């Protein structure tokens, strides 16, 4: 009947969601489990550089009350 | 008013795109909320207010911003 | 960069597949009244273009003249439409 | 045929008439 | 009502054979459906018959390998079927 | 790569120049939508947005489209080669005047407020409904007469 | 290993993708169109097949020449097959373009299109039944599966 | 004003028409068809054979209408021989022509949509379609192309349940022609594609010969069948579905309402279809029953005559035109009293309506002229002959 | 009898009718049988697998019959030749040496064929029949033009259902 | 990774692409009483990897046409198209372009060029006549297109794309401005070229314009980016107008939601597809300089009144 369209379908929603789910998780990996830090304005670009000079050289490491 | 009604039932755009026309121009002239926009706009603290010389004779928000006097957005509030 | 590097990368994707369809296979208009059309377009991008910085002009303190102001650019842009069809030029 | 009474019903109600009474798979 | 379309489904992927039988007939056809065998003739061939489909699908004929030695499992023609199950097929003569 | 910009400002001259030879006016629109491409970029480099966007949406845009639809019209009749050729021999000249300065990017963003909360380009722009707004009174003007003086040119 | 294998194998796919999707072409001109588009209807779908009757002589394979070729239209046809792609195949259908048909004596009919155009399949039949015209699509199907290009070119 | 070939081939262009076009803009300045692309020879080779073995070429003449156009041949030849069909043949012909009809217009109304660009309802009715073909078959023993009509009678009885088939599709067809209309006959872009497009005054389709639904659509009164009565059509009733209005849009209404006027005669067909004979008796004009050849002398000797010689029409000159699903298909049959004819213009209805084209399609774009080709149903074999 | 298929402001008939030009109404109603027959069974039959259906009348291929003894029944009257409409059939016989009388080439033409049927009709004996084989597509020109061998081979192939089809449509006939 | 997280994107979205080709094929048969492809392959989904390679294996006939224009529109064609997937605001979105709205619109625009280029390179009177067709119904479109943005982005308060998923936190954007959406959805029509908007290839009417000479892998590239767009501007929808869900914690459901209404509205113009004839050139034209675009002009006043007089001015951030 129509049951047959849903085959093709199947592989075009999965590879629909993949680039979803792989944008957002290749995010939270590279950078440290945190999400990528959205720099629209300069402020938040210079938080964020402000970040990396505090520790190693990457801003999502995150020093806290304990430095 | 007779050609109003076709107009509704023909060229039926027309009609709802200048109602719409004016409905805007009127909305704003008549709102309890237009005047809040120049605030709500006016308030948001984009920029640093820079302080003042507490010279003397000053009526100003004193020292510390949690001092009462000063203006205040409880109008924001509780909107 | 990061977009120029996906950009890059674009092009050579395409690139890449116009040459392998190559590689691989081995084995007089009179358009008066678009014309009309056309040069209105371009006022009309040109319009969008004043238009467009109205997502920040919507903050402005002197929120009222914003108002005053795209409200009359809408509307006199609108007219020139108008006229076209009360002048019928367009059809 | 085979309509199973729920796929029948959006046709019906999709076409606003009863395709069962006049069907396209001709039957004996 | 759907769970017995499914339980349907089901019976039908278990009617060809095992796993390996219904991925014969389903790389061959393309159609997976039971139906009782009316007969098998001389040069491989297996015919099957539901009342239940309509008329033009109702008859069908799964074509074997090699019938004349060919390799048919592949290039399936409409030619192999004998002529004296021809007009069965074709719905000419109702009687198998 | 500081050359970046000076890479950039070169290849729009570079398309300049091939407009500057006349070309068929469908080369001629093609050649200026890469000069366009490449001036968008430049403003970008500076930092401008809203700015860079507008040639893009403007000339990349029906700038040159209404142009390529009008040559489509007016222009029929198809030496472009030679023109290539004497665009390499200017290319050369550009190349070889910058060579003489040889014998004989280090200060870009020349200053910026590293915090900064309301800065960007557009806001400037958007002035012109506040403090500015004599400008786009004139240029609504400016196409709401432009619509008569085509509609009679035309009639 | 050996080429020779892995060149079979390589030619199949070749094979596999053309005879697949076989784009025809919309050539009708003697009422037997007719009976093609009752192929390209429901009872007979040949798009199941891979068959999508693309309509422009760049992007379609074979040509199904069904009809009678008057002498008017001779040359039309040989043009439009010389603008098809390469790899194009030509599926004669009726016998008013197999051979002449009832119009074969006649002085405005071409006795035959493999007069002017090279033809793989001939369908026979005056309307050639719809399902003998699916039986001849598929017949080069096999044909074409066949064909062994690359096997050739390695063994030149 | 450039110039440009609609071109044989081209996807629209019902078979093969060179449509040589004018356009200023994409205004259509010119429109001179040219036609011949099919020409075959159908009236000359006719000369050159006998009666029986000329009927097979007006099944091809217009194939769509591949029987309605037999049956213009037969009346013809009966009138030349003053027979006239036993009293069942003549309502299968009425029962066999009006399915054709119905065949015709759902070619007509769904190729139109096809070219328009609705592709859906070329396939919901071709499958109709293919039913009825299979009516064809079950009797003739063709798809199409049958030369079931001869010029005595039909050539077989209906085969023993036909009449019970062409019941249960005839009692559904109806939603399938409703169906269509939910997605035309009001669609809100049909209607502008095909109202005011090609409207033909009334004057002037009597003038320029349209004398089909070309005709009807303009509000004139015409249908040869309710005017001329020919075989039984005499003894149904049926309602001409006058228009006005006239244009593409009105026409089509037309046409989808004579596909509903016909469900209407091939009902009555099935309620009164008489038992009977459905050939002639006269050995001298139909062909002998098998039976009769093979026990009987005077039947063998009238089968060998009637196939290897002919019927030796009387020698005399006849017009006969009946409505077809185009219009009005004529066949002028001079014939000496020899068995093979002598000359056998076919009027095409087509031939007429190309001609309007110029008169149709003035000031008008590129699309026009792909909607108007279909709203004259030409069919090039009847027009090319 | 004649009938007219297109003969044919109050706030509501306008408000309605706004209503249908600005939601369209008559569009959505359109898109709503077309999904209506998505949920329908589609007709197409597996071509291999499943056959449309031709009654016994069905022309398809022509095949030369034999007498049940094996005498093949064409006796040479000729006359298929004569009612041919295409020229098609090319028949020249002479006396065979039982005395009989025989074909000594019979040539369809295939491609000149137009399947009328014509020739089943014609024939005394009945001994050229409409075969109901309608797959019977060439790779050559040549293989379609056919003479007696091919045709008696026909024959001799589908003689059991072309039997069961004169069967059923003689009385008819 | 981010190399990764192009491949991831772009493949993914390309497999989608061809996948797209059998639901339309698919579809469009059930809904024209047919299977639709299933023989080659299960169920025909080998069907769009075969053809594909049929199109790359055949001549890529050059007329005797400027070479250079010639090739490089196809390329034009697929670069912009992936290119335009690049900023979509899916959770997390490749790329942050603080203007997104903004790029979509200007490489949307730049696509043009390919098909107005392609006519003139073609050099055949059909194809010439396609691209005037073309160029004219895309840019206009493009006026009533950009407009409608302008309307939305004014009651987002950005040009960014990622903005909407935290302003449709509460409800869709059809709610408000359904006025648009279905002007958006007609328009994205127009834009991929589809049927009731399709007088760039008719082909009935006039055959294939665009790629009257193209076969082999020029058709493909457009093709494959004319298939590309369709999802994109239907994804678009489903961002801009249909706000799928979005949980911080669990970033997935979003992907998943987007993947559900992109599918339906991409099936939507499968469905339109079947269901209507063409629109005319003049009609087309029509409905967006006559039809739509005084609607799309006196809502956007609307829409700049509305924050305004309900003091709702949206948050820069
Ligand atoms: C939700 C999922 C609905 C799936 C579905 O189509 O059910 C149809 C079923 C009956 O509707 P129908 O399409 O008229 O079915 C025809 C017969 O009634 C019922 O059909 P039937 O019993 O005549 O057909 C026989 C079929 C019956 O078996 C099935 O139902 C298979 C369903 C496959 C999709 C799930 O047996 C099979 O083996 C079919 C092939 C199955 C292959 C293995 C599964 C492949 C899945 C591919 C996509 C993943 O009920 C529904 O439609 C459920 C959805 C209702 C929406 C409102
Ligand atoms: C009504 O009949 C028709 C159809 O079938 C129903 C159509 O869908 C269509 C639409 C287009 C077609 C002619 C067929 C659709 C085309 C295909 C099967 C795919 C096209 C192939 C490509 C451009 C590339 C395919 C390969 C890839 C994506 C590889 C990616 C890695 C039309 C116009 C048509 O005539
Ligand atoms: C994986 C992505 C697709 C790769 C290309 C397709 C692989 C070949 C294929 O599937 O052919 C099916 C074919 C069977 O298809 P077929 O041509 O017999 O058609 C099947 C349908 N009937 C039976 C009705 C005709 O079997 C093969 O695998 C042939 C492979 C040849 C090349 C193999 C790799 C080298
Ligand atoms: C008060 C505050 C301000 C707000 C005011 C709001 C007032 C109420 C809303 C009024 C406007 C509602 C409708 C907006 C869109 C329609 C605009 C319009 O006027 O339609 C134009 C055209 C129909 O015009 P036509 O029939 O030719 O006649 C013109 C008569 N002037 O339309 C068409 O012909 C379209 C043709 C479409 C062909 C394809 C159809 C597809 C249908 C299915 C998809 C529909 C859209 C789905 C969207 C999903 C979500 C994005
Ligand atoms: C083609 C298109 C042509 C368009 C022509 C436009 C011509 C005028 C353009 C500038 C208009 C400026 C209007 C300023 C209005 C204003 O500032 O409002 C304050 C005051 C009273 O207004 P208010 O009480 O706010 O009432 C509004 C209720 N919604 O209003 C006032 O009392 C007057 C305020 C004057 C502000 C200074 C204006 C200086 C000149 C500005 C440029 C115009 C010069 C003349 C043209
Ligand atoms: C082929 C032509 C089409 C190519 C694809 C479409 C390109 C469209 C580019 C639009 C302009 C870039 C843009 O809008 O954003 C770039 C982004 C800066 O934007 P923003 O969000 O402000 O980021 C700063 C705060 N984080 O970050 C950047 O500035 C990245 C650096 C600029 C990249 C611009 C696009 C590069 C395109 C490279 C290929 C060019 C091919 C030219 C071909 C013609 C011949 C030269
Ligand atoms: C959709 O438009 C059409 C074509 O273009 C793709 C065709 O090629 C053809 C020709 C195809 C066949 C099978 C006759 C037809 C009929 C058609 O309607
Ligand atoms: S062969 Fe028979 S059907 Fe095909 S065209 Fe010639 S006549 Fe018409
Ligand atoms: S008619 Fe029958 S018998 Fe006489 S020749 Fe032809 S076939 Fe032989
Ligand atoms: S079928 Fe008609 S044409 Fe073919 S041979 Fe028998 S008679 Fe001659």
């Amino acid at each position: 009947m129509w049951f047959e369209i849903l085959p093709g379908l199947a592989i075009m929603g999965v590879c629909l969601v993949i680039p979803g789910v792989s944008t957002a998780y290749i995010h939270k990996f590279t950078n440290g489990g945190k999400e990528k830090r959205v720099a629209r304005v300069q402020y938040q670009w210079y938080l964020m550089e402000r970040d990396r000079r505090i520790s190693g050289v990457n801003r999502y490491y995150v020093s806290k009350g304990l430095e | 008013s007779a050609f109003l009604k076709n107009a509704w039932a023909k060229e039926p755009v027309l009609v709802v795109s200048f109602s719409v026309w004016g409905l805007a121009i009127i909305m704003p002239m008549i709102s309890p909320y237009t005047k809040y926009a120049s605030m709500i706009n006016k308030a948001t603290p984009y920029n640093y207010p820079v302080p003042v010389r507490d010279d003397g004779n000053m009526p100003d928000v004193p020292s510390h911003p949690q001092d009462p006097l000063g203006p205040s957005l409880d109008w924001l509030k509780n909107l | 960069m990061n977009l120029y590097t996906v950009i890059f990368i674009n092009i050579l994707l395409s690139l890449t597949l116009i040459l392998v369809a190559f590689w691989l296979p081995q084995m007089l208009p009179f358009s008066m009244k678009f014309f009309l059309v056309a040069i209105t377009f371009l006022l009309f991008d040109l319009e969008i273009a004043l238009l467009l910085p109205l997502p920040w002009a919507i903050q402005t303190i002197k929120t009222s003249t914003m108002m005053i102001m795209a409200f009359i650019l809408v509307t006199i842009l609108s007219l020139g439409l108008a006229y076209e069809w009360t002048q019928k030029g367009l059809e | 045929a085979s309509a199973t009474r729920v796929i029948q019903k959006l046709r019906n109600w999709a076409s606003g008439q009863d395709l069962q009474a006049k069907l396209q798979l001709r039957y004996q | 009502e759907l769970v017995e379309v499914l339980k349907r489904g089901v019976q039908q992927v278990t009617g060809h054979g095992g796993l390996r039988g219904l991925l014969r007939v389903f790389f061959r056809a393309n159609d997976i459906r039971i139906g009782t065998l009316v007969g098998e003739d001389k040069y491989g061939n297996k015919y099957y018959e539901d009342n239940k489909q309509f008329f033009g699908r109702h008859r069908w004929v799964i074509y074997t390998t090699e019938m004349n030695g060919k390799n048919t499992f592949w290039d399936v023609d409409g030619s192999m079927v004998p002529p004296e199950w021809h007009r069965w097929l074709h719905c000419m003569t109702d009687d198998p | 790569m500081n050359n970046y910009i000076f890479v950039l400002s070169s290849l729009f001259l570079v398309g300049c120049l091939g407009l500057a030879l006349k070309p068929s006016p469908i080369y001629g629109g093609l050649g200026l939508i890469v000069s366009g491409f490449v001036g968008c970029l430049m403003v970008l480099g500076f930092g401008g947005s809203f700015l860079g966007l507008m040639v893009f949406l403007i000339y990349l845009g029906g700038m040159l489209v209404v142009f390529g639809y009008t040559t489509a019209m007016a222009t029929e009749e198809y030496s472009n080669w030679l023109i290539l050729g004497f665009l390499v021999l200017g290319v050369i000249m550009e190349v070889f005047l910058i060579c003489v300065l040889n014998y004989y990017g280090d200060w870009l963003m020349y200053e910026v407020d590293d915090v900064g909360v309301m800065l960007e380009g557009g806001i400037g722009v958007a002035a012109m409904y506040s403090c500015a707004t004599w400008m786009m009174v004139v240029a609504g003007w400016s196409l709401f007469a432009g619509i008569f003086i085509i509609i009679e040119i035309t009639r | 290993s050996r080429a020779e294998y892995v060149v079979t194998k390589l030619d199949d796919l070749i094979n596999w993708a053309r005879r697949s999707s076989l784009w025809p072409m919309t050539f009708g001109l003697a009422c037997c169109a007719v009976e093609m588009m009752h192929m390209a209807a429901p009872r007979y779908d040949m798009d199941r097949f891979g068959v999508v009757f693309r309509a422009s002589p760049r992007q379609a394979d074979v040509m199904i020449v069904a009809g009678t070729l008057t002498n008017k239209m001779a040359p039309a046809l040989r043009k439009v097959y010389d603008q098809m792609p390469e790899p194009r195949y030509v599926v004669s259908m009726g016998s008013c373009a197999n051979g002449g048909g009832y119009y074969h004596y006649s002085y405005s009919v071409v006795r035959g299109c493999d007069r002017i155009v090279p033809v793989d399949i001939y369908v026979p039949g005056c309307p050639p039944t719809a399902e003998a015209l699916l039986y001849g699509i598929l017949q080069l199907q096999r044909k074409i599966k066949r064909e062994q290009k690359l096997k050739i070119w390695y063994r030149r | 004003n450039m110039t440009l070939n609609f071109g044989p081939q081209h996807p629209a262009a019902h078979g093969v028409l060179r449509l040589v076009l004018e356009l200023s803009g994409e205004m259509v300045r010119k429109c001179d068809p040219h036609i011949g692309l099919l020409h075959r020879g159908t009236e000359k080779l006719i000369e050159y054979k006998t009666y029986l073995q000329a009927l097979p070429y007006f099944d091809r003449l217009d194939y769509v209408s591949m029987m309605c156009n037999e049956q213009a041949y037969s009346i013809a030849v009966e009138k030349l021989l003053n027979i006239q069909p036993p009293p069942r043949a003549q309502w299968i012909r009425v029962l066999f022509g009006e399915i054709t009809r119905i065949l015709n217009h759902i070619m007509a109304v769904t190729t139109h949509a096809l070219d328009i660009g609705a592709m859906t309802p070329f396939f919901w009715m071709f499958e109709e379609r293919e039913k009825m073909f299979e009516f064809y078959e079950r009797v003739s023993g063709a798809r199409m192309h049958a030369a079931y009509i001869r010029p005595g009678g039909v050539h077989q009885d209906l085969p023993l349940g036909l009449l019970d088939d062409i019941y249960e599709f005839s009692k559904n067809f109806s939603l399938r022609i409703d169906e269509v209309e939910e997605m035309l006959t009001n669609n809100r872009i049909w209607r502008n594609r095909t109202v005011d497009i090609g409207v033909v005054t009334a004057e002037d389709a009597l003038n320029y010969g349209f004398s089909g639904v070309m005709l009807r659509g303009s509000g004139i009164q015409w249908d040869l069948r309710k005017t001329q009565p020919y075989d039984v059509y005499d003894q149904v009733e049926f309602d001409v579905p006058i228009g006005s209005r006239g244009d593409c849009y009105d026409r089509y209404l037309c046409r989808v309402e004579e596909m509903r006027q016909s469900l209407r005669i091939i009902e009555q067909c099935l309620n009164k279809m008489p038992p009977g004979e459905i050939k002639v008796d006269d050995a001298k004009v139909s062909p002998p029953k098998r039976a009769e050849m093979k026990t009987s002398m005077e039947s063998l000797i009238h089968h060998f005559k009637l196939y290897t010689e002919g019927y030796q029409v009387p020698p005399g000159a006849t017009y006969t035109a009946i409505e077809a699903p185009k219009g009005e298909f004529g066949v002028y049959l001079v014939s000496d009293g020899s068995s093979r004819p002598y000359r056998c213009k076919i009027k095409a209805p087509g031939f007429a309506h190309l001609a309007g084209l110029d008169k149709m399609s003035k000031g008008h774009m590129l699309a026009d002229v792909v909607a108007i080709i279909g709203t004259q149903d030409i069919v090039f074999g009847e027009i090319d002959r | 009898t004649y009938k007219y298929v297109n003969k044919k402001v109050d706030m509501k008939s306008a408000t309605d009718n706004a209503a249908r030009i600005l939601m369209w109404t008559e569009l959505i109603r359109g898109l709503g049988m077309t999904l209506s027959y998505l949920f329908r069974e589609p007709a197409t039959i597996n071509y291999p697998f499943e056959k449309g259906p031709l009654s016994p009348r069905f022309r398809g291929e022509h095949a030369l019959r034999r007498y049940p003894s094996g005498e093949e029944r064409c006796i040479a009257c000729k006359l298929c030749e004569a009612i041919c409409p295409a020229q098609a059939i090319t028949i020249e016989a002479e006396p065979r040496a039982d005395g009989s009388r025989r074909t000594t080439r019979y040539d369809i033409d295939m491609t000149k064929c137009i399947y009328c049927g014509f020739c089943q009709e014609a024939c005394p004996v009945d001994a050229i029949v409409e075969g109901p084989n309608f797959e019977f597509s060439t790779e050559t020109h040549e293989e379609l033009l056919y003479n007696k061998e091919k045709l008696l081979n026909n024959g001799d192939k589908w003689e059991a259902e072309i039997a069961a089809n004169i069967q059923a449509d003689y009385l008819y006939r | 990774m981010f190399f990764i997280n192009i491949l991831t994107l772009l493949v993914p979205i390309l497999i989608a692409m061809a996948f797209l080709t059998l639901v339309e094929r698919k579809i469009l048969g059930y809904m024209q009483l047919r299977k639709g492809p299933n023989i080659v392959g299960p169920y025909g989904i080998l069907q769009p990897f075969a053809d594909a390679m049929k199109l790359f294996m055949k001549e890529p006939m050059r007329p005797l046409t400027s070479m250079s224009l010639f090739i490089i529109a196809p390329t034009l064609s697929l670069t912009l198209a992936l290119s335009l997937w690049v900023p979509l605001p899916m959770p997390h979105p490749l790329i942050n372009l603080n203007l997104g709205i903004l790029f979509i619109l200007a490489t949307s625009s730049l696509s043009v060029y390919s098909i107005l280029w392609s006519g003139w390179a073609s050099n055949s009177k059909y194809s010439l006549f396609g691209a005037l067709r073309a160029v004219a119904q895309t840019i206009s479109y493009e006026v009533t297109m950009a407009i409608i943005l302008l309307s939305v982005l004014l009651m987002n308060g950005s040009y960014s794309l990622q903005t909407l998923i935290t302003t449709q936190e509460h409800m869709w954007l059809l709610l408000p401005a359904w006025p648009m959406a279905m002007m958006w959805f007609i328009s994205t029509l127009a834009e991929t070229n589809r049927a009731p908007f399709d007088l760039t290839e008719g082909e009935s009417e006039l055959v294939s314009g665009f790629n009257v000479e193209y076969a082999a892998g020029p058709f493909a590239l457009f093709f494959m980016a004319e298939y590309t767009n369709i999802i994109l501007m239907n994804a678009l929808t489903t961002i801009i107008f249909l706000g799928p869900l979005y949980y911080i914690n669990l970033p997935e459901l979003y992907s998943t939601n987007f993947m559900m209404e992109a599918l339906l509205l991409s099936s939507t113009f499968l469905w339109i597809r079947a269901s209507y004839p063409r629109f005319r050139y003049d009609q087309l034209m029509h409905l967006l300089w006559k039809n739509f675009l005084p609607l799309t002009l006196a809502l956007c006043m609307w829409h700049i009144s509305l924050p305004i007089f309900t003091a709702g001015v949206p948050p820069y951030m």
